[PDB]
RNA sequence: GUUCUUUGUAAAGUGCCUUCGAAGAGUCGAGUUGUUUGGGAAUGCAGCUCUAAGUGGGUGGUUCCAUCUAAAGCUAA
RNA sequence: CUUAGUAACGGCGAGUGAAGCGGCAAAAGCUCAAAUUUGAAAUCUGGUACCUUCGGUGCCCGAGUUGUAAUUUGGAGAGGG
């Protein structure tokens, strides 16, 4: 049902979650379309074969390469809450919603078709473990990678500026700005919150 | 007590001096391109002058740029403003119909 | 006034950073010592009269009572 | 950068800040000399917004000024006749006493080749600017000509003598209106 | 222009003067002089006089209350 | 009981004729208050909390020839335009003024504002002049002697 | 008599201290203008016939510092006390406060000047570090922390 | 017109999309003493006292609306 | 040129005396200060050696980070695509 962890490394969990779990057609769930141009371009970068699916691209340039997760069978695809809504593909089994959605509320019944996690700091099923210390070292290898390229510190930014605003444009009394932008950054991975 | 005595001096003068800019901006026409303007006042509204400068939206409207539009001697004025909508169109009608107009010679 | 002159968050760091850095001039001194003592009342007389119009004196005085609030509060 | 912290503690006077450094450089400015050269302006955030580089060929003169025409003005034509191969540009308020006022006058050469080159500031190499300060030319002078635009300024906006003598001078063509 | 709203500012605005002494009051009511029987309007003639009569026969009024 | 106050106040502008006005009438009245400068309206309410003072006289300036003079009282005041073309003073007055409720109001007013309380503050016991008002021509007419 | 934000300055960082920080400082010159020159001739003779990543320095403009600060991309910040015009840099150890960038106020303005090419530097400082530098840097912030801040908790009151 | 040379991942322009976006203080203003005007809304200036603001500020029009952006500078006819 | 001897002021008197609009003459606009070149003060003075000398170039010196160049001045503009 959920994963409990601080913001610093709720990327770099992930990350874990998806070396380890190599063969199974799973699904990550994001918010900002925008936000998934960037977890899309470093694990292409960092080297894990990913798919991509949000708003900001052409309708059968989106369908067509979601038609091919479709007729696949091992890989991933990181979407958004919005473009995946209505389309669900009943070969999967790992659906791990990294952001609170879009409606919490109507989110459960869209699950009942696929086995669930998220991730919260504050914030049926069952909690997951973590042995802490087994999280990927990479943080090293990104925070040189994100002052190299400027297109990748680019959509790291963009990755932030539209991460937060979704997170204000919310629902919940929870889920409402109190959340500390020394650690959101982190799961980016700056020095410096932008 | 100042007498004009020079008025036909002076006109003499005028004359020459534009004769000399013709000489000198040789196939040009002395003047730049000025707009047409609704003037302000109630005793004088029923009265279209020719104003000062054209505006960035008549240029940008007209199909040309606003320093572009300076090189080949159109007046631009930036202060003045499209408030009427009837001026607007007399005055692009006006650029359009001297767009078609000028022959702008190559730089070679 | 398209530009009229928006927030500017980097300018109200500024403004509010050399208002406690420099201290408080002479006639403010006075001034915030007559708030907490003779009320408001007299504080919008005195700074009325030091300064030009009332216009200014309003948000002169609205001025110090951010000030004081923030100052013992937090 | 810095010229924005400047321009608004420049702002707050009797400050508790500037207090201090009033009451300093009054007592050190006294020391010196009536006319005599800064070798560096003490508000430089004015110095630049008033229209000064910090390279060769510009001066900045402090000058002192006696209390109750304008003091500035007077500050200006003072550094103009001891540093006459200077032309004045402009002038600002740095400090005051109860007997006396300061100012820090900026000066550019015109003889010195690195203003003779760049076209920032070769204007002021042009002859129409010998004694800017003489002729009410600069900021301060212009301020007391009251040359504005507007109502305000009605009667002296184009020179003051030459509307008086263009109203009272008679006018006749050749044939009589 | 409306006279209700007039006549409830007559309420609340007006104080009464008649419950009080003239010392604070300190206004002669010099009624029966319309003013509108002056010739001259133009000329200001008997303006000036009708006036003058109108302001200083208004303090005889006050004079025996003093 | 009648202890009042008046209060002087003037728009950006006045001069000459004006201001010979202004600082004249300040000095015949010894309860006057003479304050410096305003520009606009509801702030009027709020010059009268300060001071409390029971009259306000109000300069207004419009059209470059003109005048206008706004009167009205401190908590409820009904204000009446007007344009127009220190010993205790004596207060003469008009018929054709309690004719109307529409001149018996101002009538009112200029008994205790433009008149004087007799426990002011530059209060002298001495008497020197009178006040002329009477109506002519849908107008006032004031000459002090 | 001086007032709290003048004599903010004066209470310096002690000897040993600021040894260290030079120790550091001095490893981090900028090229001079013969050095840069001669590189590029270099660079000009091997490339017309037949790479590098970014080289750390200190920063030493005013307007390049208070940029810095507040970026935020600086990490020591090293304030002289004697400037002719104070007024130029009493705001800047407030700044560094409220942005929460490690400053130390310096002793010498020439002193500076030293290790950046000029005769005068009033401030400086180190934004990025090479990686063998890095834990050494990090640990002067703490000495710095420890010595100037700590100790000084009080030098925003008391005249 | 006649040529000799044009270079460097150089210098701009235009339209669309995306992310930002700082504009002048012993000045504005206020009271007063003089000067300036034929200036009625002390106009303009100077002296002296105090001296601001940033969805700001200046100027005008009958409760809003219109209009510009001071306190820096250059410029032929 | 006209508005005009008009508005307006003047013990309304000696009188003083504009301005916007309109017609025309001539028309031309721009430069700073403002947030970092920070992956490199990219700038300039002077001396000196040569050259095609109202100057250009090499070299040395000084100024200059308490900011000299490029980019921007609300007509916006900049960052990228």
């Amino acid at each position: 049902g959920y994963v409990v962890c601080d913001s610093d490394k709720r990327f770099l969990l992930l990350f874990s979650f998806l070396k380890r779990n190599q063969k199974k057609k799973i699904i990550v769930f994001l918010s900002s379309c925008n936000s998934v141009k960037y977890y899309a371009e470093l694990l292409n970068y960092i080297d894990l074969p990913v798919l991509e699916l949000h708003g900001k691209q052409k309708q059968q340039k989106r369908t067509n390469t979601f038609f091919e997760f479709c007729n696949a069978e091992r890989g991933i695809l990181i979407c958004t809450d919005v473009a995946a809504r209505g389309l669900d593909i009943p070969a999967v089994d790992w659906i791990i919603q990294f952001d609170p959605p879009d409606d919490p509320r109507d989110y459960i019944h869209r699950v009942g078709r696929g086995k669930s996690l998220m991730f919260l700091t504050p914030n049926p099923l069952n909690e997951y473990e973590f042995p802490e210390n087994k999280i990927a070292n990479v943080q090293s290898q990104l925070e040189k990678l994100i002052k190299s390229n400027y297109y990748l510190h680019q959509t790291a930014k963009d990755g932030y500026r539209s991460y937060l605003q979704a997170y204000a444009s919310h629902s919940l009394k929870t889920v409402y700005q109190i959340d500390k932008l020394d650690l959101a950054k982190v799961a980016k991975s700056y020095g410096f919150p932008v | 007590v100042k007498v004009h005595f020079d008025q036909a001096g002076k006109k003499v003068s005028r004359r020459n001096a534009r004769a000399t800019r013709a000489a000198k901006i040789a196939p040009r026409p002395l003047d730049l391109l000025r707009p047409v303007v609704r003037a302000p006042t109630v005793k004088y509204n029923r009265k279209v002058r020719a104003g000062r400068g054209f505006t960035l939206a008549e240029v940008k409207a007209a199909g040309l740029t606003a320093a572009y539009a300076r090189t080949i001697g159109i007046a631009v004025d930036h202060r003045r403003q499209n408030r009427n909508q009837e001026i607007f169109d007399a005055n692009v009608q006006r650029l359009k119909e001297y767009q078609s107009k000028i022959i702008v010679f190559p730089r070679n | 006034s398209y530009k009229k002159g928006a927030a500017s968050n980097r300018t109200k760091f500024v403004r509010s950073l050399v208002r406690e850095i420099a201290g408080l001039s002479p006639y403010e001194r006075r001034l915030i010592d007559l708030i907490r003592n003779s009320g408001e009342k007299r504080a919008r007389k005195v700074a009325k009269k030091r300064l030009g119009s009332f216009t200014r004196a309003k948000a002169k005085v609205e001025e110090m009572n951010n000030i004081i609030a923030a100052s013992r509060r937090h | 950068g810095a010229y924005k912290y400047l321009e608004e503690l420049q702002r707050k006077k009797q400050s508790d800040v500037l207090r201090f450094l009033q009451r300093v450089r009054v007592w050190e400015y006294r020391q010196k000399n009536v006319i005599h050269r800064a070798a560096r302006p003490t508000r430089p955030d004015k110095a630049r917004r008033l229209g000064y580089k910090a390279k060769q060929g510009f001066v900045i003169y402090r000058v002192r000024v006696r209390r109750g025409r304008s003091l500035r003005a007077t500050a200006e034509e003072r550094v103009g006749r001891r540093a006459a191969n200077l032309r004045v540009l402009n002038s600002y308020w740095v400090n005051q006493d109860s007997t006396y006022k300061y100012f820090e006058v900026i000066l550019v050469d015109p003889q010195h080749k690195a203003i003779r080159r760049d076209a920032r500031y070769n204007w002021i190499c042009d002859p129409v600017h010998k004694h800017r300060e003489a002729r009410g030319l600069t900021a301060t002078g212009k301020k007391s000509r009251g040359i504005n635009k507007g109502h305000k300024f009605n009667n002296t906006k184009a020179g003051r003598r030459k509307t008086w003598k263009r109203q009272n001078t008679l006018s006749l063509w050749r044939y009589r209106k | 222009n409306n006279t209700k709203a007039m006549k409830h500012a007559l309420e609340r605005v007006q104080l009464p003067w008649k419950k009080h002494s003239f010392q604070e009051h300190q206004s002669v009511t010099s009624e029966t002089n319309t003013d509108e029987h002056i010739k001259d309007i133009y000329d200001d003639t008997e303006r000036e006089l009708a006036f003058y009569k109108q302001s200083l026969d208004a303090v005889l009024v006050a004079r025996d209350e003093l | 009981m009648n202890k009042q106050r008046t209060l002087l106040i003037s728009s950006r502008g006045v001069n000459y004729r004006h201001r010979h006005l202004i600082q004249d009438l300040s000095g015949l009245l010894p309860h006057s208050r003479k304050e410096p400068k305003l520009d606009t309206l509801q702030q009027l309410n709020e010059i009268a909390e300060l001071y409390n003072c029971n009259n306000v006289l109000f300069f207004e300036a419009r059209k470059h020839q003109d005048l206008y003079l706004w009167l009205s009282k401190p908590p409820n005041g009904p204000t009446i335009k007007f344009y127009i073309q220190g010993s205790r003073p004596v207060l003469s007055f008009d018929q054709r003024f309690e004719s109307s409720p529409h001149y018996q109001l101002i009538k009112e007013l200029l008994v205790h504002n433009f008149g004087v309380p007799p426990n002011a503050r530059k209060s002298k016991p001495f008497i020197d002049h009178v006040m002329s008002f009477s109506i002519v021509d849908d107008k006032i007419w004031v000459r002090t002697y | 008599k001086v007032p709290p934000t003048i004599a903010q300055f004066q209470y310096t960082l002690d000897r040993n201290t600021a040894a260290e920080t030079f120790k550091l400082f001095n490893k981090y010159r900028p090229e001079t203008a013969a050095e840069k020159k001669e590189r590029l001739t270099k660079e000009a003779a091997a490339v017309a016939e037949g790479a590098s990543p970014k080289p750390y320095a200190v920063k030493y403009g005013l307007n390049h510092v208070v940029a810095l600060i507040e970026n935020k991309k600086a990490k020591l910040v090293l304030i002289a006390n004697d400037v002719d015009p104070i007024e130029l840099v009493v705001f800047l150890p407030a700044l560094c406060k409220k942005m929460g960038v490690p400053y130390a106020i310096v002793k010498g303005k020439a002193r500076l000047g030293t290790l950046v090419n000029q005769k005068t530097s009033a401030v400086a400082a180190l934004t990025e570090v090479r990686a063998e530098d890095e834990a050494a840097l990090a640990k002067l912030v703490s000495t710095i922390d420890a010595n100037f801040a700590d100790k000084y908790d009080e030098v925003k009151k008391h005249w």
